[PDB]
């Protein structure tokens, strides 16, 4: 090949319909809404070129290397079931293109600039196939589900949590009092809100201290291990590590990080720190809806789920299925599987375009939260199963008798649902009677059921 | 609006994991839990400990886990034997999941103290 | 005043049409596409509540604090000119809600969860008013425009850069050869691509070494100060700081970071490090289009511009205006002003909903890049002015005579445009004649003009 | 699935002739000289068992885990061309058995104890298949051939070296003089002998100093990059 | 003399039959199977030259130094009793040839290249005489037998250990449960398998934590000091030291290292670390059979025993005598003496070719392991004596009643054998009756004796 | 298949070093151990401690070690005298090996509690 300056089309080089993906290739599925007049193959090849090695005009330095190997290539185009304004493009990238153990690098390469390319009206990254060879270069969850259950000595049920509310405004001691009441009521965890980092009304060191006081008192009172996700999200990595180190110093079993707003670099560093220091890592997905809500533009949350599992987290907020459509319900089940399972088979109904092998990388707890209460207990237990954390922020603090009673109501509802499920009862079909029979022995649960209306 | 009734001095405030916030299990509920463990293919096991040491990671194993045991009555009789040998101890029923290498189920079936 | 459990509407507490924003309030403008049946005030109050202190059900802990003070409040609703499915909501947040000097915290609070709220079909954060009191708590650019010009000894013109292409695949020595040719041709800067971090074909230490060799040779040859944005974007903050430290050790004047994909925490830490170590910080905006492209959902790039200026960066990619709509042109000019000016007045035509005071916080260079070549020189010079960096990746390496000739062509075009502008010529109106008169004395510029088509 | 104490043969569990190696498996080829009377499959299965998860008598803790997955298994036996006293055994190990990026662990697992096992007269590890998934967890060469040539600015030919002799006995300055003469003559490299670490007649810091003095003089004299 | 270039024979310079070894010389015995046609003296001189200062052709730098002093010299040749294809060559090396306190250096010098020399068909290093002057430069065992007994408060009997089985596949908590049962049964030690370092199914920090939990519970239950050899063998020295430091941090009394596969450099560093930090060091001899099994090629295990004692270890696996030949029995007794005694006299029947003086350097525990059970207790007690560790991996976990019962059976068998030996009973002659009388009072021992066949 | 029967609360679960897993020594067994100590040339000694402090490195020395003492009956009477003076204490018989500077033998001959 010789050097010929000038602009050329992307289709002849970056569109290879006969390419067979290698077992080490990173595969990406892009739902492309192309600019009118642009053929599908040209749009797919443009996405591949701009995401891997392409440039808008021919450069001679290309001939110093093996572009035939290093380039990303579109190898398949499919129709989107239903919508005809867009199409699925499947692109393969050689593993050599990426820094090992760097979700930052893979993410930057895939989504760095193609979303603003003028050849497409809209672009959505639907799925990414991380080959097992690349997966093994990533740290993954610091502990994972089984190690976490062993650490916490909690088995056979979902864990129960609660975000302390109001999200902001409480002093450290009042915050700790709320934490203590929740934990003594029967919750496994309490949680800092995502925007609780270190505010003038509650500086982080004071919050950490009083939270640990609350945890110790609740553990002594109940005889069960307790935790509180101390938010270490911080302006700088030095501050984040300082807060994590203090949490370790005072004996905190678990910390929390906002991996999208804090960033993947800080999150990966924190996950490695958590592995090195034996601290559980709860991951909050703040800002996810900016990326994943729009069905035609952005990054689907299953990609963010894979990224988080590789970057590292022992828990990940996965959203609640309650009130979702069948397609959304299936997609949620799919990304829960991606978060927790060792191997996830391709399932177009779930939006899983690729088989995802995780090898021995442990899964993370799926976290359900957001406007849920006791009446949601059956569905949640049916949907998430045991390896999940169910978080009742308002559902615990909004109890008419306070945090301890609300925590007890949530715990009784969960344990009743779990026992009924173990006995073979169809819990989602008849959740009302299971909850009512439980409430016959739990006044807290009875008044909780009266506080919030049935959902169906 | 009532007080929650939990305190450091009240020994009834202590909880012992899954199903400890429900009424104490009777024979039929224990049998149903054993049946669930067997149906999952998990290996039944019995542990026990003095109530003061219930927080410990390791309880006393009652003999060995009944690996591959699917007879519900045999598991129940092993649990009853552990209860009789240590009447003051909490007795926990466990389903070991060897594929996940976790306890698929764990619950105190006999409350001590 | 009293505790009453249960769900209540957000409108009665979080909608205050008579509220006058304080000089210390953080103000946000949200373009809201509400769910059908939801009144505008309810949607605005829901956004305010979910972004500041609200919860889906009443919690007693609210009464332990002064909710009337700490809450965010919607104080104004306006119609979006044109589109009637959406409306502008203006929300005020007390400064106490946020950790000082933490763009991470402010960002998480504003965009953490409201974008997924069921009460809105779509949500776009259009603008944020950072009060000067909060601005002064942030580090801002490590050096800023004037300090950078003094360091580089470059005045009276935009700086010229070039991203080395292909984006991936070059060995470190070949990469350095390309860098050397570009820099010796007349460019001020060369640039790592956003996804060049440390690949198996070019490990970062080797790239840093050979880039510094190229920089030294070019500086000795031309007698002008040269730089290359060494990308320190890394899997972990420790790795990022290690690469930054090595760049400082070998005498690199400038480094680069992808502040969205790397994350705001890592970026703020790196900006403070750059201030502490006297290294210029070039900021690449990879993934910006995932957030800012959709006009009805996401975060407008002017918000990201303000966030970057607070977090810290000496350069920021602001996009090229060429080929944009008139509204897009005005929005781009507005966020360039936000990046560079000490005070930016409200201008609805530019989408600037709030006066933004920066005080003495220096501005950052606006960076123009993407598919530009010599024919774009007039427009760029007219649009960006002196305090900008114009980056010609393909426009330099795609020159038929190689990198040095392409760099010389770009430099001659820039200097001809600048001299003509200083002489009073209308450069954007008659750019062809200025470029042609320049090319009469520059064969490199002549053949460059022949290589790429004229742009109107 | 049930615990039965006592000694059992390795063949029934660790010999799987129908096993198809996975792309992530570590594969090993052992040339086994079996003890007389021991069948080939028992010898191959014994090597597989002792190197991965096996134990000489049944242990109840096996049933706490998934032995069917974690075990190493012999999946093929071949004749050694020529010699009939030995045979080739091919054994597959799941990647989960090993610490990532640890040649120490993989090496310890494969050769730790099977070479002294009573069931074999002699044993030679002939080859090991490291799956690409495991290879990517290892650091590998710090620079490699292409990076090194770029660092040294030497292309189109083999590099030339020379170990300084005598292996021991030279003072640091005399050592450096020998280094300088070699490098100035046209060699790219000189080399410490393997047993030159820090001896009473030449302490390492002195050797390092005079070697660098020699390298600098030779580089200035020849204009070519030199090393030791 | 003068410089004469060209190849010369090794015999005239490196063969000195009249040389009398100095008290500071390192002496080596090589069993040489020479290439046909090569005389014995030539082969011995070639081994001496290639191992000390020789080179294949005359070099002028030879005359810059005194190789009449520095060279290694063969000073004696003897016939191998029995085999006539090989002969013993005795070679003396001046102490100046070696770095002080460096088993790495001595080992590299002796075995670095002579084993591949073309003049010999096969070569076996049988024995090495380390002069006391060199011995005193080496750190030796961090504590040694007497200090270890004082630390553990265990006297008058061999210590009892047990490797946890299966070698791989257990989670950290299940691993710790097995450890706890073994230790509470009556064992002094449990042990990580040699290939248990940090696996995806059990990361090292989790294993360390749960092992320490088990140790604490067992010590409180039995009132006897307990330990578990935590394997710190790691990919890098930094990782090895990190794991050792964590073991020290959590109060682990003893750690373990594979000194051949981990390497002598790492092992010596770890032994010095153990001395500096008061942690016992158990040494596993993985890979030893690659070196020492072949009677005509390799390094005899007595040399490796001396090397380990110099490098440092409080325990060393010495193998089990059961099932060994009469010559192998004597060789095993000889290297046990080399491991434990202050002075070992030359004994050709044991393969000890040199008197080995250890001065005040303490001995290490001899560790017996591998397919042993209760029926082996008499022989072991007779062979190893008190200063030994008897490890029953399968013999404890393979008990029909579990780990605690198997540990109790092994402890009862050991204590019965020790008491009978103290009473004057010939234990190896009548071990069955001693064990039967003991089993009359120990059901665990009775069923253990029924589980595994009698050994005679 | 029986449970091992050891627990934190059962005081009989505590062990006291060599020969504590054998039945408690009678007079004849103690004498044979004393004879073994003398036959080795070790110096007999008697220590004792309260059972709660049996884990300590240092027990109470009963007078001084009987250095160079070879009369078995004299050693036995010293051990018996310590037992009478402290009937609730564990009593240990020790053979000091002065050449190795270790305890060649150590065993509880009189169990307390």
């Amino acid at each position: 090949k010789t050097y010929s300056a000038g602009v050329k089309e992307y289709r002849e080089t970056y569109w290879m319909p006969n390419y067979t993906p290698k077992d080490t290739d990173i595969l990406a599925c892009f739902k492309i809404t192309p600019q009118p007049g642009v053929p599908r193959e040209e749009a797919a090849a443009a996405v591949a070129a701009e995401s891997s090695t392409g440039t808008w005009t021919t450069v001679w330095t290309d001939l110093l290397t093996d572009l035939d190997y290093y380039k990303g290539r579109a190898y398949a185009i499919e129709d989107v079931p239903g919508d005809d304004t867009c199409f699925y493009a499947f692109i393969a990238y050689p593993i050599d293109l990426f820094e090992e153990g760097s979700v930052v690098n893979v993410f930057t390469s895939l989504v760095g600039n193609v979303f603003g390319f003028k050849a497409v009206r809209a672009l959505r990254l639907e799925d990414v196939r991380f080959p097992i060879a690349y997966v093994m270069t990533c740290n993954g969850p610091p502990h994972g589900i089984q190690v976490e259950r062993d650490i916490l000595n909690k088995y056979g049920r979902p864990l129960l949590g609660c975000t302390i509310k109001p999200k902001l405004g409480l002093s450290a001691k009042n915050y700790g009092r709320a934490v203590y009441e929740c934990l003594r009521g029967g919750l496994d965890f309490t949680k800092d809100d995502e925007n609780v980092n270190s505010q003038p009304f509650m500086r982080w060191r004071q919050r950490f201290d009083f939270v640990m006081e609350a945890i110790d008192k609740a553990e002594r009172e109940t005889g069960e291990r307790k935790g509180h996700y101390l938010n270490v999200t911080a302006p700088t990595p030095e501050e984040m590590y300082k807060r994590a180190e203090y949490a370790k110093e005072i004996g905190a079993p678990i910390i929390m990080h906002d991996y999208i707003t804090g960033g993947f670099c800080a999150n990966t560093g924190l996950a490695q720190w958590c592995r090195n220091n034996g601290v559980l890592l709860h991951i909050h997905r703040a800002m996810h809806a900016v990326l994943d809500r729009n069905p035609h533009h952005g990054i689907h949350f299953r990609v963010l789920t894979k990224i988080l599992r590789l970057s590292g987290g022992d828990h990940l907020h996965t959203g609640t299925v309650v009130g979702k459509l069948e397609g959304d319900r299936q997609a949620t089940l799919g990304w829960i599987d991606l978060l927790r399972e060792s191997y996830v088979k391709e399932d177009r109904s779930r939006g899983i375009f690729f088989d995802q092998d995780w090898g021995a990388m442990p899964g993370a707890f799926a976290v359900a939260s957001g406007g849920i209460h006791v009446w949601h207990m059956p569905a949640l237990v049916t949907i998430f199963g045991d390896d999940s954390v169910l978080q009742f922020g308002g559902g615990t603090l909004g109890h008419p008798w306070g945090n301890a009673a609300g925590a007890c109501a949530n715990r009784v509802a969960l344990e009743a649902c779990i026992e009924a499920r173990n006995q073979g009862i169809p819990i989602e079909k008849e959740g009302k009677e299971v909850l009512t029979k439980a409430a016959a022995h739990s006044p807290e649960l009875k008044i909780a059921m009266e506080t919030w209306k049935e959902i169906k | 609006m009532q007080d929650y009734n939990s305190s450091l001095e009240d020994v009834n405030s202590r909880k012992f994991g899954t199903f400890s916030y429900l009424p104490a299990m009777d024979a039929e509920r224990i049998r149903k839990q054993v049946e669930y463990i067997v149906s999952k293919g998990w290996n039944p096991a019995i542990e026990h400990t003095e109530p003061e040491h219930a927080f410990d990671h390791y309880w006393y194993m009652w003999k060995l886990p009944m690996f591959g045991e699917t007879n519900v009555d045999a598991i129940l009789k092993e649990a009853e034997a552990c209860h009789k040998a240590h009447p003051n101890n909490h007795v926990r029923l466990i389903g070991y999941d060897n594929y996940a290498q976790t306890k698929g189920a764990e619950m105190v079936i006999y409350r001590g103290k």
